[PDB]
RNA sequence: UAAACGAUGUCGACUUGGAGGUUGUGCCCUUGAGGCGUGGCUUCCGGAGCUAACGCGUUAAGUCGACCGCCUGGGGAGUAC
């Protein structure tokens, strides 16, 4: 129930809106919250789950990932979200149905993942 | 390869057959693997190849009647 | 009556549109998604010739900054 | 003669450079009995991405016919001019010189869409009105 | 140098073709990357014929022509000399 408080006064960033980025490999996933123009609001990842291994990289992983940072962010206090998508790895669906969850409308599902111009040769992976 | 092209009306869940039309292919799809300049000539080129089964398939609906499977 | 000669949706079901022009930035976006990309020609069944010039002509093109090159700058 | 369709486009505080260049290489064309069939330019306009920074650039199309050797001392000099950022020369084969495709939005561009401003009158000193400096 | 080839030398004469991919080009709601008229590479399909077998078949592995390259059990040797 209701309190009778003081007047509350604090200030982080103040934001109201932002953009999130998600990194996303076959190792783990790197969801990065920040501000419109672009600056870091906080981060959060399927690693820093403490899942370890694998399992970092998984929908049921993306997912915790997503709540993890989504929660922090108050504090910056952002009310509104879109996402910015860069990868093949796993969590396509999981880590933004998890962002909807922190109370956050996600109507940009906005793929910029990086094309280059066939960059640097890749590991070779396995000798056949 | 979520796809940037957006979703009639959007959701959380990205209807990603009816956004993509040619993505990922080629471009995000040979992960991890030592990059060959010339190898897609012999290596991929296999349009020859479905063409027999296209045909082969036409035939074959004419057959089955024949035979009386059908 | 007779002699015709393209009309309209006469020779081919698809248009050939443009061959190596490149400084209009709509005749090529009859083949460039908002994705930011080029088209395969098993998909549309294009004949070979005009996609050729025109895959010489988007890269003339994206050179010059007169479209995206890549899919982060969407 | 063989057809070049050169475009090139031009960074705005160094533009003023180029509008001696270009009337140097007009001349170097219809001196070789080659034509300049238009010479278009179209204003600044937004690069997508940036080119050897700045997200604008000021567009200049020729439709050039012109012998081969002409062409030879033309593209070495705009490729190293400083103005320039870059520059593309197109092929012989099924080529235009006339009727332009973008004549329509080149004027929309000059007349509405420009950016109206000083670094821009350094644009239009560098377009189809050149002004340049006396050595 | 090798897996230098549809693992098949060269060039040329001769032997039912249809259709796809795609191009010069006569004709056609060029209504059909189609049809017919005639060349083009390229590819599916199979006849006469040939093969140990797969497989080829007008781009031969068919009928032939001339001339060339090259082979004569394996290992040891693509080295020795």
């Amino acid at each position: 129930a209701k309190a009778p408080i003081r007047a509350r006064k604090r200030v982080r960033k103040q934001v109201s809106d932002g953009v999130a980025h998600i990194h996303a490999s076959f190792n783990n996933t790197i969801v990065t919250i920040t501000d419109r123009q672009g600056n870091a609001l906080g981060w959060a990842t399927a690693g820093g789950s403490g899942f370890r291994g694998s399992r970092k990289s998984t929908p049921f992983a993306a997912q915790v990932a997503a709540e993890r940072c989504a929660d922090a962010v108050k504090e910056y206090g952002i009310k509104n979200l879109e996402v910015m998508v860069k990868g093949p790895g796993p969590g396509r669906e999981s880590t933004i149905r998890a962002l909807n969850a922190a109370g956050f409308r996600i109507t940009n599902i906005t793929d910029v993942t990086p094309i280059p111009h066939n960059g640097c040769r890749p590991p070779k992976k396995r000798r056949v | 390869p979520v796809i940037k092209v957006r979703e009639n009306e959007p959701f959380d869940v990205a209807l990603r057959r009816f956004k993509r039309s040619c993505e990922k292919a080629g471009v995000l799809a040979e992960v991890r693997r030592r990059e060959f300049y010339e190898k897609p000539t012999t290596e991929r080129k296999r349009a020859k190849a479905s063409a027999v089964k296209r045909h082969a398939k036409k035939l074959a609906r004419e057959n089955a009647r024949r035979t009386r499977l059908y | 009556a007779r002699y015709f000669r393209r009309r309209k949706f006469c020779r081919f079901t698809a248009e050939g549109v443009q061959e190596i022009d490149y400084k209009d930035i709509a005749t090529l976006k009859n083949y460039i998604t908002e994705s930011g990309k080029i088209v395969p020609s098993r998909i549309t069944g294009t004949r070979a010739k005009y996609q050729r010039q025109l895959a010489r002509a988007i890269k003339r093109a994206r050179y010059l900054s007169l479209l995206p090159y890549t899919d982060r700058h969407q | 003669m063989r057809h070049y369709e050169i475009v090139f486009m031009v960074h705005p505080d160094q533009s003023e450079q180029v509008p001696g260049m270009i009337e140097r290489y007009t001349a170097a064309i219809t001196g070789a009995e080659g034509k300049i069939h238009r010479l278009e330019d179209w204003g600044r306009r937004q690069l997508a991405y940036p080119i050897n920074k700045l997200h604008k650039a000021h567009y200049v199309l020729m439709n050039v016919e012109a012998p081969q050797e002409v062409i030879d001392e033309l593209e070495t000099t705009f490729r190293f001019n400083d103005a320039v950022i870059r520059s593309m020369v197109m092929r012989t084969k099924h080529a235009v010189t006339e009727a332009s495709p973008m004549v329509k939005a080149k004027d929309e561009r000059r007349e509405r869409r420009d950016d109206f401003a000083n670094e821009t009158a350094d644009d239009a000193e560098a377009g189809d009105s050149e002004e340049e400096e006396e050595e």
